[PDB]
């Protein structure tokens, strides 16, 4: 199967910018190439087919290029019903294949995030599990590093986290990560730190609790 | 006034069987071939299956073929994906589309496509979740975490819906263990913990589970 590659996976723009999406083939699909839009619980929709013609009724601020294998999918004066996830596809050889996608969210200013640090519950460490919580609020671009310090040992492999979609009237997102240990050795130490690093902070925030003496 | 509407996606366990229909309206359904394309979480889109307008041409993905079978009744408009000994690589959102009018059927650009539908496949059995504060301890933040819960989804509301700025419940993620896992949060001021009862109200119907915890400071 033919291998499509976009580039970026995300990019963040503001209203009236000019946005460009790229896609590449693995080899050339002339110009057998559609691009659709993408929002969340919506129907996918045909923007461009055959590389550059605009389906019907589709506004003139999008435009496609390029033939062979580097296509281009630009965005003009961008409108705030732009904001969504964009993919090509090709269909120049039997199994048609399509890109990873490309999302376009809201630019606005730096936020930093307020971060808090939330022990297990004493109902919990009854089950024999410990859930230690940390949350990153209202922070602006997307990109964060949250880092687990047990007693200064860096954690890895025991946390998951997941973010929010942009908030539709301050744009920005937050982000909660979950660290599991067992109840024995969440026992066994003292200190639960949550680092986190992001734009809005001129240095790491660290927020810790001490499991005993508290 | 082209719509297309699929359904019939569920949870079921690996080699285990579900149908997919997708109800077509507003065009002369029988003149088209029709298509189905999934996007499993975090991935790509990726076509599945085609048939002809009149059902004599059938094609299907290589991870598909021999499990899933594409057919079509012209006469009630209506597409179908039958899929029997599914995997839990089969889990995605499954969309129902339209062949672009005169292009190619077996290669062509899709014009029209439905909202979609959720497959899940998962050995994990239904299992209603364990709520536990998050407690606060100008600003405070509490909250609920969820977790140990299948299948998706969960509702969370605080105070039955009367508190709403400040809340964010996260996309819940999916553990080692199969089960999921989702927290819940809102922001209040520090000067109001003990004036306020803040309560989260978790729902997870597939268990009929439904949890009222309330959050204190510790």
């Amino acid at each position: 199967d033919i291998q499509m590659t976009q580039s970026p996976s995300t990019l963040s723009a503001s209203v009236g910018d000019r946005v460009t999406i790229t896609c590449r083939a693995s080899q050339s699909i002339s110009s057998w190439l559609a691009w659709y839009q993408q929002k969340p619980g919506k129907a996918p929709k045909l923007l461009i087919y055959d590389a550059s013609s605009l389906e019907s009724g589709v506004p003139s601020r999008f435009s496609g290029s390029g033939s062979g294998t580097e296509f281009t999918l630009t965005i003009s004066s961008l409108q705030p019903d732009d904001f969504a996830s964009y993919c090509c596809q090709q269909y120049n050889s039997y199994p048609v294949t399509f890109g990873q996608g490309t999302k376009v969210d809201i630019k606005r200013t730096v936020a930093a995030p307020s971060v808090f640090i939330f022990p297990p519950s004493d109902e919990q460490l009854k089950s024999g599990t410990a859930s230690v919580v940390c949350l990153l609020n209202n922070f602006y671009p997307r990109e964060a590093k949250v880092q687990w310090k047990v007693d200064n040992a860096l954690q890895s492999g025991n946390s998951q986290e997941s973010v929010t979609e942009q908030d539709s009237k301050d744009s920005t997102y937050s982000l909660s990560s979950t660290l599991t240990l067992s109840k024995a050795d969440y026992e066994k130490h003292k200190v639960y730190a949550c680092e986190v690093t992001h734009q809005g902070l001129s240095s790491p925030v660290t927020k810790s609790f001490n499991r005993g003496e508290c | 006034e082209v719509q297309l509407v699929e359904s019939g996606g569920g949870v079921v366990q690996p080699g285990r069987s579900l149908r997919l229909s997708c109800a077509a309206s507003g065009f002369t359904f029988s003149s088209y071939a029709m298509h189905w394309v999934r996007q499993a979480p975090g991935k790509g889109l990726e076509w599945v299956a085609l048939i002809s307008y009149d059902g004599r041409n059938k094609y299907y993905a290589d991870s598909v073929k021999g499990r899933f079978t594409i057919s079509r009744d012209n006469s009630k408009n209506t597409l179908y994906l039958q899929m029997n000994s599914l995997r839990a690589e089969d889990t995605a959102v499954y969309y129902c589309a339209r062949s672009y009018p005169h292009k190619r059927w077996l290669r062509p650009p899709f014009d029209y496509w439905g909202q979609g539908t959720l497959v899940t496949v998962s050995s994990a059995s239904t299992k209603g979740p364990s709520v536990f504060p998050l407690a606060p301890s100008g600003t405070a933040a509490l909250g609920c975490l969820v977790k140990d819960y299948f299948p998706e989804p969960v509702t969370v509301s605080w105070n039955s819906g009367a508190l709403t700025s400040g809340v964010h419940t996260f996309p819940a993620v999916l553990q080692s263990s199969g089960l999921y896992s989702l927290s819940s949060v809102v922001t209040v001021p520090s000067s109001s913990l003990g004036t306020q009862t803040y309560i989260c109200n978790v729902n997870h119907k597939p268990s009929n589970t439904k949890v009222d915890k309330k959050v204190e400071p510790k």
